[PDB]
This record gives structure tokens, C-alpha cells and sequence, in this order.
RNA sequence: AUUUGGACAAACUUGGUCAUUUAGGAACUAAUUCCGUAGGUGAACCUGCGGAAGGAUCAUUAAA
RNA sequence: GUGAAAUUCUUGGAUUUAUUGAAGACUAACUACUGCGAAAGCAUUUGCCAAGGACGUUUUCAUUAAUCAAGAACGAAAGUUAGGGGAUCGAAGAUGAUCAGAUACCGUCGUAGUCUUAACCAUAAACUAUGCCGACUAGGGAUCGGGUGGUGUUUUUUUAAUGACCCACUCGGCACCUUACGAGAAAUCAAAGUCUUUGGGUUCUGGGGGAGUAUGGUCGCAAGGCUAAAAAAGGAAUUGA
């Protein structure tokens, strides 16, 4: 409220007057996504100036950013998956990014929320053979029979364990045995709640199995020369 | 607002007050005039302060044509806010939330009356005849037994009332000591304060709280920045230093132990006494 | 007036055009039919209570013609109005200014001393009366 | 093709914080206020007020030159509400009658697993 | 350049949904034109402007809102009025966020809220001219701003325990002012 | 630093100067209920915590 | 921020945005006319430590059983003593606003406390407002756990688990609903029923409201001990006379 019966505080006794000129010293600078997706070309970003090449340098390695697997992909299913990345490296208004963490919406998992079913949940921890620190959450739900006559679908606690077990041994075994840029080909075609699903199936009539959630915890040193690898050198012009 | 269904206990108060023919007599809320009427009967002059326009509007037209008319006086406004003259006794039936800082105010009054009657609420009344080793005891009960002395007179009944409240009342009498004793009110509110946070864990806890220590801390840092000299550097927090030097005192009195619903006024004083004299001040 | 706690018969477009778009069509309606009984009834009461013929009263859109005018149905409004009822006289608007009843018209400043007088006393008389 | 924003809004109970920012919500584009839009205290909670601001901020988004934007409505949050307000659905209309190029909705709203005790007390907070 | 949004339906709301849905697209399509599509196998809808049989830039938006209100529970004709006005605003909240209670607490509260039969949701209705719907903890309210404002600060008072006839002398009170105005 | 004598001399007292403002009579003009616990100083009771109903249930909702 | 403002703090840019990290709490939705526990009470993962229910058993022994003053254990919250941190919330207290209206009576800070350790403290609408142990007396659907039989589907196959749904039965529970053949003040009750007036074993208890009165029947409770005043129309009145 700015209004003339608005009663006047210490404030704004002093201000500036509004000269800083902020999208005429700004820099939109193109990040793009390692070679491991679809549309690698998506979303500028803008640096607030340009004559701090350091600070261009560190804020756009402070860059978090998140996209959809929808519009990364170009297949609008995964419009509930969610992925956050961050630039890396950055290559004359181009940015080579990196995969950072992944989760769903919210209201994917409110839909899945239901009422006469159970939800279970896995909270590995881990490290991949890239030696990237990670916590994985997944989720799956007690679905019930064809000749299901119960208006419920419960299951019992030792049914939850050994499959809770079950799942845990599933990720950290695969995440091991696979690497980041390997563990994202992985995470795209949900092939891994398939495979649990498989593994699962003489226990339980099982639903909804979905790794809800990814988290970088630590990351090794840096490899300017890998990122270029799994992304995909330059000369002047002259100026004179 | 409430009415009055006993002209019966209006005698009563008024046989209470004990008037003598020499008395100007301040009335806050005189209601529709009983009272009015009596003291004006019964005393040289009346004044009473009133809030209430309708209500003053109608006493003045049931007055208006007595011979005590010219010993009548109204006054409007807040009396809390507005300058208030000499009186003798003091009758009232307000609502006790203004009745409360009414108190206090009749209390800290220069030249205080000689008598005075009111009417409080049941629980507030017990609360105020609240005595050591009773349940009832609080800063307040403390406040109005070391300034003053009181005496129960009778109860009222909510269904004699007009219309029935909830809270049951009765009638007081309050009689400020001549000599009022020379004690800083607000050295005691805040020895009070500091004591009746919790009226029955220990004193040396009640002091043991941070904020109080924090509070006479600096009261006693510049009360020797005051009496120009300098305090031995402590290793920890000033509060601590001081608070070992309040532990001094407290084994020093033997009373740091107790439980504040039954110490009376002399270990109050006594206390008081040796805080003072230890040099620490709650002002 | 009181609320009702049935289910509302319409919806809130209805309830919100009827709005965007007689104390009552129903105390109309009403008084409407008790209007139609009692001719009815007070019919009745004549036919039994006549010693002579009384036949029924009556029988109980589009444009429609009244037959019965309560006027010669050839004169102005202007010419049935009254000139009294068209223009009477009252205060003057200017307060330096004095109207009467008669007509005339006083400045408060034209006057002298001894007509003011005469006037406040004839004000004041006629203030008392009111 | 487009260029996107990052249409975070905020649907306070007595408020409405319209802000736009670039990828990695680090470059902030802009942010407005419904008192600010709408100078009333009572109206900072107004559908008006959210109105007014997407028309604004949405000249704004359109001054820098971003066409498309992906639009993240937050209600309160917290140990309070969780729903976001009228005045976003009043937003959300007036940004979309703005015609930036809405990529997609979103309802990020902080939500506790489990909390801590509330304001209110035992009887009830509010009224 | 068209534009599209997606909307759910949980499974009993997409009963009525499939047993009602031959009157919903009608009021859309023709005074709208706005392309529908249903998948049963995402159990959404989903709604496309085209920029040659459509150049309208709300209705795509007055649309999503609309099927947000019967999803959320209202009921058709509501829904449609919603799309008749563009200022009909709703309001959820929960017990929880006002006051919680437990158990039977909650059932006694909701039955008190309700009233005998759902009169008392009847002359919070007819009062306010609002629309409410009573889920389990979700409470939805769907009307003007200024009138879900009212209804909100009377089902507060429910919710808080207030006795339905002191509840009904501040409505006929309300009920009166907002007649008068 | 200190020192002589003048003049100006603020300021104060004591008053003198003139100036400017600030009731009696005499004219004119105008006309929700309950337990247990803890506490309470704007206390016709209230707060805090833990409990009870002996407090009024409308609508959808098996599957494609 | 409230019904409304207002105290509050924001160029050393709050709110917000993003990136975190720390703190201390909490363990939602799932969640049930479910489960467990003597109750009070008990929802994150995993492990350990023990324990316990029920079901199954052609294992055991052979009255070892019930009711129980004394005595023993537990016992919500708060409260008390000695420590810890102490995010949030928060008896007290402090204030802003006291505005019309409370139909829409707070806002902010914040001590104790909130949690923990070691103790006490033994109250709750601690209710199924309903002594225990035992036996008999309607059905009908449920569900949970255990077991059995067979049926199917899903399931899987020299591997370390063969589990999931169906129906029939079985125990043992949370219960649900209909009714009485019974009883009753009626509500109701499968007990608050077990043939007119009546005996299965056992601990305890007893012989409405307000009002008004007499009190040795009892317990609390006080004060002060120098201090002074003696009739009006001698109206109203922008209104009158």
C-alpha cells in the first residue's frame, strides 16, 4: 500500500533514483544439456553484466536450473517428471550443463495418493561408480487383484520388509554398477520400476512403482574434458 | 450494562461507609441515583464523574429540582485520564476492569482518603483478601497488603443483580495506612514481579531466570557507574558475577529457599533491605 | 425476513441474471384474488339481500383500447393542471433575499431598520405559532 | 523459437507477490505487490490488485522480450494454508488474457511432512 | 499456434464425469470453440485453442477453471456459471489449518457444519449466494470474493463450535445488510 | 601565561520612559457443554495445557 | 497484521528469488466405525535386546482355581528439585489499537513451560458415566490374525523360498446390523435376559433440589490507641414578557 492515508514510516527516506539500466548490462547466455537428451537446446539464462568474466564464471557454476522431461524429450507422458541440472562449463554464450536431481509434481503424487491401498517407500543411500554421492526415493502402491472382492488391498509388514529389502538391493546393485551419464539412460525409459515390478511379482500385486526422487549429495572433482565428452577447439576473427 | 435490584443493600453500603456530615464524597458509575441520592442526603458535598452521556442525562433530569442540586456536581469524561479533587470516601459499582487501575490509582493518591468502599468481583475480592499460606496470594494481593489494610464486608448475588451475570460479586472496604510506609513502589513492583513469576517454585530459581539476572545486572553496573567505581573483571558474564554475588545474599538471608505463597512482608523488607544494601536496585 | 435451508431451486447464473436484470408479484397476486373473491362474495350477498335484479359483476399481452374515458379524452394535461398546482411561491433561494407568500421579494440591504424589526417580529410570531 | 520466464507467484492471504525470474531463478526479472498495484490495505488482497500486477509485470516480461513462460503458482504454506488464493486464479486470468505464452502451471507449495505446533492454540486460531 | 492444458479427474469424480458428460462440452465448444479431448487412459482432458476458430485469449483459462470447479465437486450448472461471469472465485481450506480435531471430535464437527439434512449448508448457501462443498477435510467454496469471505468467517465459526441458532441470527443479520445493499 | 588605562559593554537589580499586545457600566449593528492442571493488575472472568459429548451427517464414490 | 488500522522493520534492500548450512522439534496424507498394549498409551528406516497375543500340536504335569483387606507395580497433562539444550508454540507479563461493532474483541515481543536426564508428584468426561470369575439363551453379514480343505487365476521353471486373489470350514478377536423369547421408568439392553417370590463362586457400598433457621460442634480473621465544615424568579429566555 502506497496510498496518501498510508501512515509514514522511517522508510524511504532515502532512495536512488532508477538509472542502473538492468536488461541493457544484462547477458542472455544459452545453457544446453549433455548429449544424453533430446533437445539439449533449452532456455537462456542472463548474467546480470559483462565486464566481470569471473562473475559471469562463477554465478552461471552456481546456476541450478530445472526442466521437464516433456519438453526434453519432446514426449509430453513424462510432463509429471521433473529433473533439476546446473551449468558446468560455459562456451561463448553456449553452457554445457549437468544432471543435478529429479522428482515428480506434486500433483502426480497427490493423484497416486489414494485410499484404500498402501504406500510403500525406498530411501537408499549410495554412490555410483562415478562416485557421485546420491539418495534415491522411490514409491510404490498395494494395487489390488482382478479377482479382488476386498474393498482394501493391504498387505503385511513382512510383506513390506522383504520387499522394501527387495528394492533397496535393486538400486544400490544397478546404481553401482552404472555411472551418471549411464544411471540418466537408465532413469529415462523407467525401465528400473519395470525390473523391480519383475522382481516383485511373485510376492505382490504391486501399482504405481516410480523412483519419486533423486539427490546429489556429494560430487568428485572436475573433469572439463568429461563434460565435453558426454556433452559433445574455437578461433578468432580478426578484429583489428 | 447492569441495574441494581436491592435498595435493601444500598442500605447497607451506605450504613457501611460510615458518613460523616463533613465529607465530599467522588462517585464513579452512580448508576440511576440511589447511591447518588443517599450520599447526597447523607454527606456535605457529592461529586460524581460519569462516562456515560444517556446515563448522566437522566440523573441530571432526576435531580434536577432537589435541594441538594447545588451540592451535586457532574463531572464527564474519563476520570483514569482527567484531574480528580479531594474526597473522603469513595463509593463506586463500575466494571472491575476499570476498577482495577481505579485501585492502584486510589492507592498512589496524594492525600488518599480515609475510607473508601467498593465492590469487586468473588474471585477478584478473594483474590485481594488473598493471605500467606493461601492459594489466592499474587502480586497484587501483595501490593494492596503492604500499602494498605482491608476488611471484608459481604457478598453479592448475581440473580439479585440486574441482569445476572456470570461472575459472582461482593463488597470491600479499603483504608490506606496513614502513615503510608516509605517504601519505593518501584523497588517493590519489581522485587514483586521478580518473586511472584512463579508463586511456588523456589526464589533462587526465580532469580535463576536469565532476564532478571540481565535487569539487576545493569541496575547494579550503573549503580556502581553511579557511585563512580569498578567492578572485578569476571571470566564469564557479568550476569554470572552478579548472580554468584545474589547467591551470596540469598545463603546470607536464608530465605532464597522458600516458597513465595508464604513468606510475609518482613521477609519482604528484610530482603528488600539487604538488596539494598547489597547495593542492588529494581529501578 | 427469514432464510430458507431447502436446496436452492436454481443455479447462480440464474439467481445472477435474475438479479442483473409493486412491493411483490406474489402480495400482487394476492391481493389480485381476494380482490376477485370478495366481488364475488359481496355479489352473493347482494343477490341474496336485493329485493331487485343484480346480474354477476364481470368475468374473471397485446395492445388494448379503453373504452371508458375518465376525461373528455380532448383536453391537455397542461390544460386540466392548475396554475396553482403548476407554480406556487416559497423562500427565496438567496438568503439576502426575503419571498412572501404574497409574492413580494425583499433585499435585507434595500430595507430600513424599523422594517427589519416589524419582520423579525413577524418571523418570530409566526415561528412561536409554529 | 520463444524465450521462457519463470512466473513464481506468491498467493498470500493478504497479499500477492508476482515475480518473474530467469532460468535458475537467479536472474530476477521482475516482482510487484498488491498494495503496491492497489494502494489500500484491505485491498492487498485483491483480485483487482492481482490484475493489475499481471498486467504490468506482464508489459515488463514483455519489454525484456520474453514471450513464453512457464508459470509456478506458491500459496502460504507452511503450518499455514497450503491452497493457493482467488487473487492467483484472478492473476492467472489476467495473464493469460495478457497472452504471454503460457508453457505451463505449475502449484509448487511448500508443504510439511511434519510440522511443529501452530500459532493457534487449543481452542482454534482465527475468529 | 495453438495452446492446451490438461486436467485430471479422480475416478469418483470421473463417474459422474462419464454418467454427465454429454452436457458439459455444449456450453464450450459452441460459445468458446475450444477442442476437447478425453484420455481415459490418463484420466484427463484435454482443452486446445486454435488461432484461426478461436482468437480469445481467456476462454482457454475460464475453461480450465471451470472443469477445475466440478472436479473439485461443484456441480454442472455451477461450473457453467462460472463460465458465464469471470469473477466467481473458489476458496478450499481444511479443518486442520483452522482448528484441528480428532477422530470423533472431527465427526461430530463435520455433522455440526452439516446440520440436520445439510440445512445449515443450505442457508450458508442461500445467504452468501455461495456454493460449498464438504469433503472429508477439504472445504471448498465457490462464488464471489467478498461472499466466500462471509461464508468463510461463518464456517470458521462452525468449525469452532458455534450453536446453529446464534449462527442463523448472524445470517439473517448478514442476509439482512446484503439485501439492503 | 600574566599586566596598565580607556571605550564598547552582554547580563542583572532597582526603578523611570514610551510602545505593543493581553468584569462593571455605557452605545450600536445583526438575528456450545464438562473434567483435571497451571496462571492471571484496564478481571460481570479470562488465558494455557491434557482430556469427554452429556455437540445436529448433505452430496459423489465396484469396473470399462 | 486484524473486522479495521496500528505499533514492527525495510537503501547497511526487507519481503522475495536462487544456492546452501546450522539448530531444535515433528513423524502428516497412507489412516480404517483397522491393529497393538492392564490402562494411561502406542504410526520415519534399520538393527539389537528381550517380551507378549493368537493359531497349530496324539508334548508336559495333574488342581496347581477364583474373589481378595495389608502390601506391590504402572499411571495423560500440568506442577515441584537438580542438569541439558531450548527451533516452534506458549499460564504470566509487557505493550500498538481501543476504532461504532463485537454481527467480524486482537497485533507484537516474550519469562516459566513445551522436550530431555535423575527424581517426586498419583489427578482426569482416567466413561462402555454400567464388580469380578464362570455357565446358558437370537439370527445375518463383516473384517483382522492363525490354521485346514479344495477350486481356480496371478504366479514360477537343480533355487534358496512356492506368494497373491476364490470359495468352504475352523478357532480367536475389533466389531457391525436386525429383531425378542426376556426385562424395563422408558430409552433401551443378547445383557441392564435366564419361567410369579427370589440360592453358580466372590471384594465394596447405601437405607434429589434449592431455600430458610439454630450452632459449644469446629476452624480461622482482625483493627486503632490524638483527628475537626456550616435561604435565593437575588430564575430562564436566537424560544421570553
Amino acid at each position: 500500500a502506497v496510498g496518501k492515508n498510508k501512515r509514514l514510516s522511517k522508510g524511504k527516506k532515502g532512495q536512488k533514483k532508477r538509472v542502473v539500466d538492468p536488461f541493457t548490462r544484462k547477458e542472455w547466455f544459452d545453457i544446453k544439456a549433455p548429449s544424453t537428451f533430446e533437445n539439449r537446446n533449452v532456455g537462456k539464462t542472463l548474467v546480470n553484466k559483462s565486464t566481470g568474466l569471473k562473475s559471469a564464471s562463477d554465478a552461471l557454476k552456481g546456476r541450478v536450473v530445472e526442466v521437464c522431461l516433456a519438453d526434453l524429450q519432446g514426449s509430453e507422458d513424462h510432463s509429471f517428471r521433473k529433473i533439476k541440472l546446473r551449468v558446468d562449463e560455459v562456451q561463448g554464450k553456449n553452457l554445457l550443463t549437468n544432471f543435478h536431481g529429479m522428482d515428480f509434481t506434486t500433483d502426480k503424487l497427490r493423484s497416486m495418493v489414494r485410499k484404500w491401498q498402501t504406500l510403500i517407500e525406498a530411501n537408499v543411500t549410495v554412490k555410483t561408480s562415478d562416485d557421485y554421492v546420491l539418495r534415491i526415493f522411490a514409491i510404490a502402491f498395494t494395487r489390488k487383484q482382478a479377482n479382488q472382492v476386498k474393498r482394501h488391498s493391504y498387505a503385511q509388514s513382512s510383506h513390506i520388509r522383504a520387499i522394501r529389502k527387495v528394492i533397496s538391493e535393486i538400486l544400490t546393485k544397478e546404481v553401482q554398477g552404472s555411472t551418471l551419464a549411464q544411471l540418466t539412460s537408465k532413469l529415462i525409459p523407467e525401465v528400473i520400476n519395470k525390473e523391480i515390478e519383475n522382481a516383485t511379482k511373485d510376492i505382490f500385486p504391486l501399482q504405481n512403482i516410480h523412483v519419486r526422487k533423486v539427490k546429489l549429495l556429494k560430487q568428485p572433482k572436475f573433469d572439463v574434458g568429461a563434460l565435453m565428452a558426454l556433452h559433445g577447439e574455437e578461433k578468432g576473427k580478426k578484429v583489428t | 450494562q447492569h441495574i441494581l435490584k436491592n435498595p435493601l443493600v444500598a442500605q447497607g453500603i451506605v450504613d457501611k461507609a460510615q458518613i460523616r456530615p463533613s465529607d465530599v464524597v467522588l462517585e464513579v458509575g452512580p448508576g440511576t441515583g440511589n447511591l447518588t441520592v443517599r450520599i447526597l442526603e447523607q454527606a456535605k458535598n457529592v461529586v460524581a464523574v460519569e462516562m456515560d452521556p444517556r446515563m448522566a442525562a437522566e440523573l441530571t433530569k432526576r435531580v434536577r429540582g432537589t435541594p441538594v442540586e447545588k451540592k451535586l456536581e457532574i463531572m464527564l469524561g474519563d476520570f483514569m485520564k482527567t484531574e480528580l479533587p479531594y474526597f473522603d470516601i469513595c463509593i463506586s459499582n463500575t466494571p472491575y476492569q476499570i476498577s482495577s487501575p481505579l485501585v492502584f490509582k486510589l492507592i498512589n493518591q496524594p492525600r488518599p482518603p480515609r475510607v473508601s468502599i467498593l465492590m469487586f468481583q468473588r474471585e477478584f475480592a478473594l483474590r485481594l483478601l488473598a493471605r500467606p499460606g493461601d492459594s489466592l496470594y499474587c502480586r497484587l494481593s501483595a501490593n494492596v497488603q503492604m500499602w494498605a489494610n482491608v476488611t471484608h464486608i459481604m457478598k453479592v448475588g448475581k440473580n439479585n443483580f440486574r441482569p445476572p451475570p456470570q461472575v459472582e460479586s461482593s463488597v470491600v472496604r479499603l483504608e490506606i495506612k496513614n502513615p503510608r510506609p516509605q517504601v519505593d513502589y518501584n523497588e517493590w513492583d519489581g522485587l514483586l514481579r521478580i518473586v511472584f513469576v512463579r508463586k511456588n517454585r523456589t526464589i533462587s530459581a526465580g532469580f535463576k531466570s536469565t532476564t532478571v539476572m540481565d535487569i539487576l545486572e545493569k541496575n547494579y553496573k550503573t549503580f556502581l557507574a553511579m557511585n563512580n567505581e569498578m567492578v572485578d573483571d569476571t571470566k564469564g558474564s557479568m550476569h554470572d558475577v552478579v548472580k554468584e554475588k545474589i547467591d551470596t545474599v540469598l545463603k546470607e538471608t536464608d530465605l532464597g529457599d522458600k516458597r513465595a505463597g508464604k513468606c510475609d512482608q518482613n521477609d519482604f523488607l528484610r530482603l528488600l533491605y539487604a538488596f539494598h544494601q547489597v547495593g542492588i536496585h529494581f529501578s | 425476513f427469514e432464510l430458507s435451508d431447502v436446496k436452492s431451486s436454481k443455479s447462480l447464473a440464474e439467481i445472477y441474471e435474475d438479479d442483473y436484470t409493486a412491493l411483490s408479484e406474489e402480495l400482487q397476486k394476492a391481493h389480485s384474488e381476494i380482490s376477485e373473491l370478495y366481488a364475488n362474495l359481496v355479489y352473493k350477498l347482494d343477490v341474496l339481500s336485493s329485493v331487485h335484479f343484480v346480474p354477476k359483476p364481470a368475468s374473471t399481452e397485446t395492445p388494448t383500447i379503453s373504452m371508458e374515458d375518465a376525461q373528455p379524452l380532448y383536453m391537455s394535461n397542461a390544460s386540466s393542471l392548475a396554475p396553482q398546482e403548476i407554480y406556487n411561491v416559497g423562500k427565496a433561494e438567496k438568503d439576502g433575499e426575503i419571498r412572501l407568500k404574497n409574492g413580494v421579494a425583499m433585499s435585507k440591504e434595500e430595507l430600513t431598520r424599523e422594517d427589519k424589526n416589524r419582520l423579525r417580529r413577524a418571523l418570530k410570531r409566526k415561528r412561536s405559532k409554529a | 523459437s520463444q524465450v521462457f520466464g519463470v512466473a513464481r507467484i506468491y498467493a498470500s492471504f493478504n497479499d500477492t507477490f508476482v515475480h518473474v525470474t530467469d532460468l535458475s531463478g537467479k536472474e530476477t526479472i521482475a516482482r510487484v505487490t498488491g498494495g503496491m498495484k492497489v494502494k489500500a490495505d484491505r485491498d492487498e488482497s485483491s483480485p483487482y490488485a492481482a490484475m493489475l500486477a499481471a498486467q504490468d509485470v506482464a508489459a515488463k516480461c514483455k519489454e525484456v522480450g520474453i514471450t513464453a513462460v512457464h508459470v509456478k503458482i506458491r500459496a502460504t504454506g507452511g503450518t499455514r494454508t497450503k491452497t493457493p488464493g482467488p487473487g492467483g486464479q484472478a492473476a492467472l486470468r489476467a495473464l493469460a488474457r495478457s497472452g504471454l505464452r503460457i508453457g505451463r502451471i505449475e502449484d509448487v507449495t511448500p508443504v510439511p511432512s511434519d510440522s511443529t505446533r501452530k500459532k493457534g492454540g487449543r481452542r482454534g486460531r482465527r475468529l | 499456434k495453438f495452446e492446451s492444458r490438461k486436467i485430471m479427474v479422480p475416478p469418483h469424480r470421473m463417474t459422474p464425469l462419464r454418467n454427465s458428460w454429454t452436457k458439459i462440452y455444449p456450453p464450450l465448444v459452441e460459445h468458446l470453440k475450444l477442442q476437447v479431448r478425453m484420455n481415459l487412459k490418463t484420466k484427463s482432458v484435454e482443452l486446445r485453442t486454435n488461432p484461426k476458430f478461436t482468437t480469445d485469449p481467456g476462454a482457454l483459462q475460464k475453461g480450465a477453471d471451470f472443469i477445475k470447479a466440478f472436479t473439485l465437486g461443484f456441480d454442472l450448472d455451477d461450473s457453467i456459471a462460472l463460465l458465464r461471469l469471470d469473477d466467481l472465485y473458489i476458496e478450499t481450506f481444511e479443518v486442520k489449518d483452522v482448528k484441528t480435531l480428532t477422530g470423533d471430535h472431527l465427526s461430530r464437527a463435520i455433522g455440526r457444519i452439516a446440520g440436520k439434512d445439510g440445512k445449515t449448508k443450505f442457508a450458508i448457501e442461500n445467504a452468501t449466494r455461495t456454493r460449498i462443498v464438504l469433503a472429508d477435510s477439504k472445504i471448498h467454496i465457490l462464488g464471489g470474493f467478498t461472499h466466500i469471505r462471509m461464508a468463510r468467517e461463518s464456517v470458521v465459526s462452525l468449525i469452532l463450535g458455534s450453536p446453529p441458532g446464534k449462527v442463523y441470527g448472524n445470517l439473517r443479520t448478514v442476509a439482512s445488510r446484503l439485501k439492503e445493499r
